[PDB]
């Protein structure tokens, strides 16, 4: 917590107290003559760091804040549903143990979760001579949600809609369905960040979060700035200027679906992460519909002589296509 | 149409004295939240009748990234009465071939109430709401640009 | 059931809860998963120095000297290929070695030399730091050790790594000075249960012979969980609870035949598992001291919120 890291790109000095390093950092990205004057180990370490800081657009400090309209790009085949280079993704013999654990993912894109729980527990068998252990961590979470995944199903398709539909009964077989549940007892979920060593409780810390069945909770309680909105609609004469709390609403969805689905993270199949994205886009629509009917203003037109306003791309309509229900479109259409 | 696409500015809070109107010291801040709201209902007095009704008008304003506050550059006992002035307010805009709207608020009280957060350092970024007072004269003026 | 084996199980699964519990794992917790035992081993070598197996079945346990001779004469290639040849196979994980886990030992410390608990916690998912030599200890990540005290094949398949023959027993506290070390601190700190050894055990003797070097009310005692067909005599088992050991009879406890060992270990474990749940509460002062051992403590709040209530009872 020494920098604070906005999300619209910028850094903010948060607890440094000595030598602010973050300041000169952007100064060599900068001052390309500055970015010469180096050691000839610590300039290859510099075009790693230069490549980084560029794919997760974090561009400069907030001191100069220079006019930034970043867009977003999701490199991933399950989002845009390439299902066609997915399959033809598995049948691809891998080459690598960060290579089986994205077939896992689509495995579980395809609804192919038996495959899944197998091909996720050779990378747990197989994780063993690996320095980081990066992929023994997300490869027990997500064989954990893809458990989590099978027994639910097993209570709808017994269930409530179990009637004629076509294969009406389970597809997970009674074999299959002892074996996971003898291997998943007294998996506990809480102790599984805590369980890996103090390296990766430090090297990695920022994947705390997902060991955690509460997980984005605190996704949820920053998106009570949804109330902050609610709030300059409802005294219906406040004009938010800058990076408003819509934008901040926006650019907090987006950096979430990043993460992911980049990561493949099988959680992103949950109920709990399509209410973000339902309760996160509703509320712009919202404020869409808001501003396009406020009352005019007789004093504001210094600053309020037109907005551009929210419009839908792509990437707002695969988010409205995959995360809502006919049920919850048909509330925004009324509203 | 004509490139409007300007957002956000930098406000300065000027300097009145206790009972006089210095402007030599400032104490201005940068970006503003700015919840800038106009909540006028300010009424018409009619001739004949007479009404109690609610009819007045408002401005709220709010910053954010306050700088330039210290000295303007222990008896801890708090009092009814207060004299205590009004900084003049400026709001310097720009993006345009005409120069900045330049919305300036004469008298301006300051109302913001303090509040401790669990964290750390009560915010990320402070900030100060504004009210705008009047007693028998102007509340706001646009100095627009026009030409530079 | 008894009137002490019930007190042993209470004050095992004392220790549990409280995260005080180490289990030490012996050679026929790793023969239930089918691993080659080492009489297997030393008639081998038997069956190249002298090229007959032996018919006199090593009475008075001159095996200790056997792979010595072996290794003195012929090569220590010659040693270290035979070792390839039985130990670089592959078995499953028997249902002990999940058991062991989900008592939620501190630390396992074992006198196997395989790979059959590492890779049983790796399949469930907490993470144990392998200790299994002298390099290790230093550099041991978490704070929850696997301490092989009789090394491991992991660096390669050769005999330096691994106290096989009379001379890594004789040279063994200078050879290995910082596992004995720790494993003594390991003991000294938590409850240990042993599993899988005998009572006449090497490893067992060599602790039991420590153990009669420190005061008279110091250590805790450790469990043993006798697992062998034929009930104990009690006459052995007054010496050996004399000595510091508290042993837990399997034979006492069920009756099963000559050769079900999975039996016996799966009856004592599933004792220990269950008794957790603890299907075991029967009367009207075990309702009440139950809930007085959770509730009592909060007499000196004044006023519990009624859902943190779910975070009290577990």
């Amino acid at each position: 917590y020494d920098y604070h890291f906005e999300v619209n790109g910028t850094v903010v000095r948060h607890k440094n107290k000595g030598f602010g390093y973050m300041e000169r950092f952007f100064e060599l990205k900068e001052s390309c003559d500055e970015r010469s004057k180096l050691s000839k180990k610590q300039y290859e370490r510099f075009n790693a760091l230069f490549n980084f800081f560029e794919k997760n657009g974090v561009i400069c400090m907030a001191k100069d804040a220079g006019t930034l309209n970043t867009s977003i790009e999701i490199n991933s085949l399950a989002y845009h549903g390439k299902y066609d280079v997915m399959k033809k993704f598995i049948e691809e013999q891998s080459v690598s143990i960060e290579d089986d654990y994205k077939k896992a993912f689509f495995l579980a894109c395809l609804g192919r979760w038996e495959e899944s729980y197998d091909l996720y527990s050779n990378i747990i068998l197989n994780s063993i001579d690996e320095s980081n252990g990066c992929v023994y961590y997300l490869s027990q979470i997500n064989r954990y949600r893809i458990y989590q995944s099978i027994t639910q199903a097993v209570t709808q398709f017994n269930g409530l809609g179990l009637l004629t539909f076509g294969r009406h009964y389970k597809p997970f077989t009674d074999e299959f369905l002892a074996r996971i549940e003898r291997e998943m007892t007294n998996f506990n979920i809480d102790d599984l960040f805590n369980g890996m060593p103090f390296e990766f409780q430090k090297k990695y810390k920022i994947l705390e979060f997902l060991s955690d069945n509460q997980f984005l909770y605190d996704d949820t309680v920053k998106l009570f700035e949804l109330t902050n909105k609610v709030r300059s609609e409802m005294s219906e004469g406040s004009y938010s200027f800058g990076m408003s709390s819509d934008i901040v609403v926006l650019l907090r969805l987006y950096d979430n679906l990043r993460f992911l689905y980049e990561n493949c993270l099988w959680s992103v199949s949950f109920h709990e992460f399509h209410q973000y994205i339902r309760n996160s886009m509703s509320l712009l629509i919202e404020k869409a519909e808001y501003e396009r009917t406020r009352d005019i203003d007789e004093l504001g037109f210094s600053f309020f002589g037109k907005k551009s306003g929210f419009f839908m791309e792509y990437y707002d309509f695969v988010n409205i296509s995959r995360h809502f229900k006919i049920d919850d479109i048909k509330n925004l259409e009324r509203s | 149409m004509k490139t409007v696409i300007q957002d956000t500015a930098d406000v300065y809070f000027k300097r009145k004295s206790d009972g006089k109107l210095v402007f030599t010291a400032e104490a201005q801040t940068a970006s503003f939240s700015q919840a800038i709201s106009e909540e006028k209902l300010r009424g018409g007095i009619g001739n004949k009748p007479l009404y109690i009704l609610k009819s007045e008008k408002e401005i709220n304003l709010t910053v954010k990234n306050a700088f330039f506050d210290l000295e303007w550059l222990s008896d801890i006992y708090i009092q009814f009465p207060n004299v205590s002035p009004s900084g003049e307010f400026e709001m310097s805009l720009e993006n345009g071939n005409a120069l900045a709207p330049e919305i300036k608020f004469e008298a301006l009280a300051d109302t913001d109430t303090d509040e401790m957060a669990v964290v750390i350092e009560a915010s990320r970024d402070e900030n100060t709401a504004a009210p705008v007072e009047d007693t028998t004269g102007s509340t706001q003026s646009s100095d627009l640009g026009g030409t530079t | 059931l008894d009137n002490n084996v019930v007190e042993c199980i209470k004050e095992i699964t004392e220790s549990s809860r409280n995260g005080k519990l180490v289990f030490f794992v012996g050679a026929g917790v790793s023969t239930l998963s089918d691993y080659p035992q080492w009489w297997r081993l030393v008639d081998k070598y038997h069956e190249e120095l002298y090229g007959s197996p032996k018919k006199g079945n090593y009475s008075s346990d001159e095996y200790l000297r056997i792979p010595q001779i072996f290794y003195n004469v012929k090569g220590e290639m010659a040693f270290d290929g035979i070792l390839k040849d039985f130990f670089q196979v592959d078995k499953p994980t028997n249902p002990i070695h999940d058991k062991i886990l989900a008592m939620n030992p501190a630390h396992v410390i074992t006198t196997n030399y395989d790979n059959l608990i590492d890779t049983a916690c790796w399949k469930r998912g907490k993470y144990f730091s392998v200790i299994s030599a002298e390099e290790d200890v230093a550099n041991a990540t978490s704070s929850r050790y696997l301490l092989k005290v009789a090394g491991d094949f992991r660096k390669g398949f050769k005999g330096e790594n691994v106290v096989l023959k009379e001379d890594d027993y004789l040279n063994y506290d200078q050879n290995y000075p910082l596992i004995s070390n720790l494993m003594k601190t390991i003991i000294a700190t938590h409850t240990i249960v042993f599993i899988g050894y005998g009572l006449g055990d090497y490893n067992i003797n060599m602790l039991l012979n420590w153990v009669r070097k420190l005061q008279k009310d110091s250590f805790h005692k450790p469990f043993f969980i006798r697992t062998d067909p034929s009930p104990i005599e009690n006459e052995t088992l007054i010496y050996y609870e004399n000595k510091g050991l508290r042993i837990i009879d399997a034979a006492s406890l069920i009756d099963s035949n000559e050769y079900d060992y999975l039996e016996r270990y799966s009856a004592v474990m599933d004792l220990l598992i269950e008794s957790q749940e603890n299907k075991f509460i029967t009367k009207d002062d075990e309702v009440i001291d139950y809930i007085y051992g959770k509730i009592s403590p909060l007499f000196a709040l004044q006023y519990i919120r009624k859902i943190d209530l779910k975070h009290v009872f577990e």
